[PDB]
């Protein structure tokens, strides 16, 4: 409820936020994925990226 | 006896309109909001009761009578869980009904008996 | 958590109407979708509801996945009084 | 982990302040009910104001209302 | 009863090539059966979506990189054809994977 609990979280690490764990380190924003690297590694074959070259 | 009591309390609970206590009751009274007020005839001081009556007079109608604890039980205050009561004890003090819900029964009959003889 | 009662009631009603609740782990934020309340409160309410059976919970991709059992539904109805034969979507209506 | 931090100063939170109250809405001996102190017209007559010292202040719309007399 | 020529572009999008090929074949067959003016399935530069990522989740170790890539196939078709019937045609036959998009203009 507090109108003093949050300052601007506009960019960098604020709005630039994870879409799996809730982390902030290693954020591939390419094609608007917003996934962490490690998670992506174990999921990319389902999202559709592979090891062709 | 008294169909527009328990049922009315239930309706109030459904639609949020049991201004239970003093301050809440007063608030309900101040404008055309509180339709029916239930007080206790047998309480300490009685000055408070008189004040309540005055406020009502300033909608007016009041159902008097005693039996505070029973009224409290009817209205539902505390923890239910089972089917009935399951508390220590709770009185009525002053309860002002702001809602009505469904008609029929003795809704207007009790009122007629009281306000309009 | 202590939620303003009316808001809580509204939330409950919405849940009943749906049979499904979301609200992500996006705390602090102004307002949830569909229901016009602060999210934290909603989440807490949901958790409370779950605590005794009632609802289901999954934390997947920070989403929260809230759906009620029939007993839970009944309890919800009791909480908000509401007459017989008012349906979420567990009771089938369409054709597929 | 490094342990213990004491810069002192501790407090509870706030008192409810119980009382018996309702000296407001004052009564004349069977005839008329009288409104003590002050009450807010902007929020609705009946909603009582608070008097402090050259200030009359609402509770429901707190920071919104201030009156001087 | 309408009979009005649209002159319409239809774009396909697919991560899978075989499915796309099948869809193209289907479209060609449809064109043949109804006898319609077309520009034969035109290929595009296939966008390869490269995400370069260190395979190590901690960083401690040798410098190993993996470029996780997704080759995306477009392929479009141009149909100079009538109205309602054409619309009906350009909706049916769906393979899992390939997305069919029909635009507008009359
Ligand atoms: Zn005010």
């Amino acid at each position: 409820e507090n109108v003093w609990y949050s300052h601007p979280r506009k960019f960098g690490k604020g709005s630039r936020q994870c879409r799996i764990s809730g982390s902030h380190s290693g954020l591939i924003r390419k094609y608007g994925l917003n996934i962490d690297r490690q998670s992506f590694r174990e999921k990319a074959n389902d999202i559709g990226f592979y090891k062709y070259r | 006896i008294e169909d527009a009591l328990k049922v009315v309390l239930r309706t109030s609970l459904v639609h949020d309109g049991l201004a239970r206590g003093l301050r809440e009751s007063a608030k309900a009274l101040t404008r055309g909001e509180g339709q029916l007020a239930v007080l206790v005839e047998s309480v300490t001081e009685e000055a408070i009761s008189k004040l309540v009556q005055g406020l009502a007079t300033e909608n007016v109608p009041l159902i008097k009578v005693a039996d505070a604890k029973q009224l409290g039980e009817w209205a539902g205050l505390g923890k239910i869980d089972r089917d009935g009561n399951a508390r220590k004890v709770v009185g009525a003090s002053v309860v002002v009904v702001k809602n009505w819900g469904a008609d029929t029964q003795e809704r207007e009959i009790l009122l007629e008996h009281f306000s309009q003889q | 958590m202590l939620i303003p009662k009316e808001d809580r009631k509204k939330i409950y009603q919405h849940l009943f109407q749906e049979g499904v609740l979301v609200a992500k782990k996006d705390f602090n934020q102004p307002k949830h979708e569909e229901i016009d309340t602060k999210n934290l409160f909603v989440i807490k309410a949901l958790q409370s509801l779950t605590s005794k059976g009632f609802v289901k919970t999954q934390f997947s991709w920070q989403y929260y996945y809230y759906t009620l059992t029939e007993e839970g539904v009944v309890y919800l109805r009791e909480y908000l009084n509401l007459p017989e034969h008012i349906f979420p979507a567990t009771y089938l209506a369409g054709q597929s | 982990k490094k342990v213990y931090t004491t810069p002192k100063k501790i407090r509870h939170k706030h008192k409810k302040v119980k009382l018996a109250v309702l000296n407001y809405y004052k009564v004349d001996d069977e005839g008329k009910v009288a409104k003590l102190r002050k009450e807010c017209p902007n929020c609705g007559p009946g909603i009582f104001l608070a008097n402090h010292g050259d200030r009359f202040y609402c509770g429901k719309c707190h920071s919104t209302f201030a009156t001087q007399k | 009863q309408e009979v009005v020529i649209h002159k319409i572009r239809i774009n396909l999008t697919s991560t899978k090539v075989k499915q796309l090929e099948n869809v193209s074949a289907n479209i060609i067959k449809n064109a043949e059966t109804f006898k319609l003016v077309k520009k034969g399935p035109v290929r595009l530069p296939t966008k390869v979506l490269k995400i370069s990522t260190r395979k190590t989740p901690n960083g401690e170790g040798s410098k190993t990189w993996d470029t996780y890539e997704m080759r995306i196939h477009k392929r479009y078709i141009d149909l100079e054809a009538p109205a309602h019937i054409v619309k009906r045609i350009t909706q049916i036959t769906i393979e899992p994977g390939v997305d069919v998009e029909v635009i507008i203009a009359a």
